[PDB]
């Protein structure tokens, strides 16, 4: 059936979100801001209420990188 | 560092 109607769908998206955050922050920790933010914006994109996530990010990211993030939001 | 990811997870 359509996405979301299967028990396994919620597990896949939680795993996807964790992966994307871990990958993004690893890439950021290497200096690859652009690809890191790509992954962070994928994580945000599957999150139904990303208010605190965005807040922490804007708190913690360099401001030109946060700007990049918004461009890719 | 890559465990920064735990902070982002805690935001939910």
């Amino acid at each position: 059936g359509p996405l979301g109607s299967d028990l396994k769908d919620a597990e896949a998206v939680q795993k996807f979100f964790l992966e994307e955050i871990q990958l993004g922050e690893e890439l950021l920790a290497q200096g690859d801001y652009e690809k890191g933010v790509d992954h962070l914006t994928n994580a945000i994109a599957v999150c139904g209420q990303p208010q605190q996530l965005l807040q922490v990010l804007q708190q913690t990211l360099p401001p030109p990188v946060f700007q990049m993030l918004l461009t890719k939001l | 560092g890559p465990r920064l990811s735990r902070l982002l997870s805690s935001a939910g």
